[PDB]
């Protein structure tokens, strides 16, 4: 129910749902076990077959806001430490294997975002 | 001109069975409950230079 939240709210350029529920996403993870921080939201973010994530989803669909969002994607993304893996994700399936975020914004020709 | 014509009365003479293993087409969805019968064919453009908004899906390829 909040997976999938998220990739509805990030396709149509929804700056206000985002923030609100990133938020609501961020308390859940205080209120809980602690132990793995990071494996979690890994999993929350990333579909299970494809491997898309939510950053290769908000590119794919180019609206007029999608540099905020991605911003703001990516300022969550610094206070857990995960910048690193979440920005360096892959496909897993073998018709796509290896392409990443900065393939998607190459071919979108979006100077700005790369 | 001459050779569509001959096409043409070919598929006349078959029975009903075997024009539906004949036929071309596949239906896809082209919008909310719009179903129609269509003919996918391939292009490669050099020339124009945009990004692209309008596709009926995001990953590509034959599938």
């Amino acid at each position: 129910r909040l997976k999938k939240r998220i990739f509805a709210a990030v396709s149509e350029g929804c700056v206000e749902e985002l923030r609100e529920l990133l938020q609501d996403l961020q308390d859940l993870c205080r209120r809980r076990r602690g132990l793995d921080v990071p494996d979690f939201l890994m999993h929350k973010l990333t579909a299970s077959d494809t491997g898309k994530t939510c950053l290769m989803k908000a590119l794919l669909n180019i609206n007029p806001n999608t540099k905020e969002i991605v911003r703001i994607l990516l300022a969550f993304a610094e206070e857990n430490d995960i910048l690193d893996r979440f920005i360096n994700a892959e496909y897993t399936e073998e018709a796509y294997e290896g392409q990443t975020a900065l393939n998607i914004a190459i071919e979108r020709r979006q100077g700005d975002i790369t | 001109l001459q050779r569509a014509r001959t096409i043409l009365e070919f598929e006349k003479m078959l029975p009903e069975w075997l024009r539906s293993r004949f036929r071309m087409g596949e239906l896809c969805k082209v919008a909310d409950e719009d179903f129609r019968l269509c003919l996918r064919i391939n292009e490669v453009k050099w020339t124009e230079w945009k990004t692209h908004v309008s596709f009926l899906n995001e990953d590509p390829g034959p599938i």
